[PDB]
RNA sequence: AGCCUGUGUACCAGGAGGGGAACAACCCAGAGAUAGGUUAAGGUCCCCAAGUGUGGAUUAAGUGUAAUCCUCUGAAGGUGGUCUCGAGCCCUAGACAGCCGGGAGGUGAGCUUAGAAGCAGCUACCCUCUAAGAAAAGCGUAACAGCUUACCGGCCGAGGUU
RNA sequence: CGAGUGGCUUGCUACCUCGAUGUCGGUUCCCUCCAUCCUGCCCGUGCAGAAGCGGGCAAGGGUGAGGUUGUUCGCCUAUUA
């Protein structure tokens, strides 16, 4: 509720990894930033290979315990949170200050930044995050 | 016993039988096959070339010429074309079968050695190759991977 | 240049004198 | 590449992004055309498919567009009809249309109806011991036909033996 | 065999510092202290200093992002997955494929055999009509019939085939 | 005949531990692998049916009680999907 984005980025239809990594590169930098339609992001590839690996880290796990998010909501913050020192203080401070939505809470449509965009006319072998999580079992609450 | 044991060129080459008893005779029966009462008059000439240098133990050229010569009865007992294996098993193998002392092994087998390129069977056919076949199937039981080649040919 | 395909555009020639693109070779002579 | 497709008189072809719907007097089928780099669109009185590219794989879809879209023509004019005939040993098969699916009882004597349920607007004709499965979507009526005829499939016993079942007569 | 035992050399042992995720001997490098600068190996999307660099092409498998290696497997064999280069032959005198039509008679050849008629076996394989059509390449029949290959013609229209 | 995969058996080696890492078997209790014995869904059959044989996907669950032997293994009995 209320997050004073320095940046507000849109991630629909955009390379997750391509937009963590410059969301995280400006995080450290001391921007705020929001990442905005997280279930709108996506990722290239065979989709039955890529589901694989997602619900093979669900399984993944034991009493020290393994959590992995199925929700596009974590999906997208646990991959910028690994390009980040999460463990250091200057880490923490920056992955704190970046948050991720489902769907756009704000008034302004976020920026798209350079680079990560999908063409879907020229793309057929990709998914959604959204679609990922609805294989993963989350409640489309979106 | 497997190829694995023997295939490759490692070994100092032992062949003198002056100085090792014992070596197995060899399972190869004939090196001449088909009509060898006429010579190489033939329209087409193919041969089958090893394309890495090995060392095929006598076991596997008796299986890889029968496997061919015996399909080359798709010519008939007495057709018409002439086979030919080339190489011959020299090189005498051991096995040491104490444990790591005393080892040299005692002799067990012979193998010949065919260096990459060049060819261990050829034979001759008129227009009428069922033999690109007899080796599909001859290449099929020796270690290396190998070539098909067909010289005095230009029927295609 | 087929051999027989020009013998046939003479032998239909020669009845008109006495395949379809052969007759109307034959014609255009 | 680059085909041309020069639309019936009778019909009429609508697209905007990926979709293209065809309506005729025998109705109205959409589909959706979606392939890396290649473009379809409704050039006044033609339909145009066409790509930068010439690989194998654009190919092979540009010439299955095509196909579709043809289909498409003649779906929503002459229509697509397959032909079944019902078939029985022992035991008097019942294929009746119930609702928006094709019910089949006393299959070898079974107790319990064997159902399917039809693809769009797919009619399913029965007169006697035939039957006349049509529409102008030629997907949803080749389903329908064919679950028609799979859904009497027997793996358990002898198919040679047991012949019973619903089979397509006529391809369109 | 991260085995045993030689040899030449450089290294570790007794060798820091840079790189290699970590790691005696792999790479750079041999090093007094302090300071500025430029490189080496290696690296420039983030973690992480430096490119989401440029021209072009391939790959759809997450192949791959793995110099070396106990450590990084992947083989014989196979692939109309796809891209590239070459050779031969056929083709607007209409090719390749498909669809339509034709596939005729002497005559169901002779022989054998109750039988045999394209097609059990044996021999032969001739000539007529014609734009084609085997003394029949494959099914089929008790033997016929029936169904098709060869072969010809049409429709079609551009490359095709090895 | 040829090419391999595993690391359960057996052997080899002598890298690690001789200022000690308690043996075999059994038992009890937990997790896992799949090269699947049963069960689910399938393919072929020398598939009429019934009963099988062989193969594919598949590790969710199940895979039990006894007689000889310390046995592991194995032999044997009756039940059993
Ligand atoms: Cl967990
Ligand atoms: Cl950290
Ligand atoms: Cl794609
Ligand atoms: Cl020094
Ligand atoms: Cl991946
Ligand atoms: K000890
Ligand atoms: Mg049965
Ligand atoms: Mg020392
Ligand atoms: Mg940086
Ligand atoms: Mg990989
Ligand atoms: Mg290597
Ligand atoms: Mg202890
Ligand atoms: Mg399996
Ligand atoms: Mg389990
Ligand atoms: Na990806
Ligand atoms: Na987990
Ligand atoms: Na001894
Ligand atoms: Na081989
Ligand atoms: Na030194
Ligand atoms: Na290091
Ligand atoms: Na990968
Ligand atoms: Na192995
Ligand atoms: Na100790
Ligand atoms: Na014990
Ligand atoms: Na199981
Ligand atoms: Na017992």
């Amino acid at each position: 509720a209320e997050f004073d984005a320095d940046v507000i980025v849109d991630a629909r239809d955009c390379i997750m990894g391509r937009v963590a990594s410059q969301v995280a590169e400006q995080a450290l930098d001391g921007e705020t930033v929001a990442v905005v339609n997280a279930e709108r992001a996506v990722i290239t590839g065979r989709e039955e290979q890529i589901v694989e690996k997602y619900e093979k880290r669900v399984d993944i796990g034991n009493d020290n315990g393994y959590f992995y998010p199925k929700r596009p909501d974590g999906i997208f913050k646990r991959t910028i949170r690994g390009m980040l020192p999460h463990k250091k203080q200057r880490g923490r401070e920056a992955f704190e200050s970046v948050r991720v939505y489902l769907g756009n809470p704000y008034d302004e449509d976020g920026e798209v930044l350079d680079g990560t965009s999908l063409d879907r006319l020229s793309n057929i072998k990709f998914v959604t995050l959204g679609e990922i999580s609805e294989t993963l079992g989350a409640n489309k609450t979106w | 016993k497997p190829g694995a044991m023997y295939r490759n060129s490692s070994k100092p080459a032992y062949t003198r039988r002056e100085y090792i008893s014992g070596i197995p005779g060899k399972k190869i029966a004939q090196f001449d096959m088909g009509n060898n009462g006429a010579g190489p008059t033939y329209p087409a000439q193919v041969e089958l070339v090893v394309e890495k240098p090995v060392q095929i133990r006598h076991n596997a050229l008796e299986a890889a010429r029968v496997a061919a010569n015996r399909y080359v009865q798709n010519s008939g007992a007495a057709a018409n074309y002439k086979f030919r294996i080339r190489k011959f098993p020299f090189h005498v193998i051991r096995e040491n079968k104490d444990g790591m002392r005393a080892p040299f092994g005692k002799p067990v087998g012979t193998a010949a050695r065919v260096h990459g390129a060049n060819h261990i069977f050829i034979a001759w056919v008129n227009p009428d190759p069922n033999v690109e076949e007899a080796w599909r199937r001859a290449k099929m039981k020796v270690t290396p991977t190998i070539n098909i080649d067909s010289s005095p040919a230009g029927n295609a | 240049i087929p051999e027989w395909k020009q013998e046939e555009v003479d032998a239909i020639v020669e009845m008109i004198e006495s395949r379809n693109t052969l007759l109307e070779r034959a014609l255009d002579d | 590449p680059r085909v041309e497709l020069e639309i019936p008189e009778d019909v009429d072809a609508e697209q905007d992004h990926l979709d293209i719907t065809v309506e005729g007097d025998n109705g109205s089928v959409t589909r959706r055309l979606w392939y890396p780099d290649i473009d379809v669109s409704v050039d006044g009185d033609t339909v145009v498919i066409e790509s930068d590219e010439d690989n194998a794989k654009t190919m092979s879809t540009i010439g299955t567009f095509q196909s579709h879209i043809e289909n498409m023509f003649h779906g929503v004019t002459e229509g697509w009809e397959y032909g079944m005939e019902v078939f029985y040993s022992h035991f008097p098969m019942q294929v009746n249309v119930e609702g928006d699916e094709v019910v089949i009882e006393n299959f070898l004597g079974e107790k319990a109806p064997r159902r399917t349920t039809i693809h769009g607007d797919t009619d399913v004709e029965i007169d006697g011991e035939e039957l006349t499965v049509s529409g102008p979507d030629i997907e949803a009526v080749g389903q329908t036909a064919a679950d028609i005829e799979q859904l009497t499939r027997i793996n358990d016993k002898d198919v040679r033996v047991f012949q019973d079942g619903v089979y397509i007569t006529r391809k369109p």
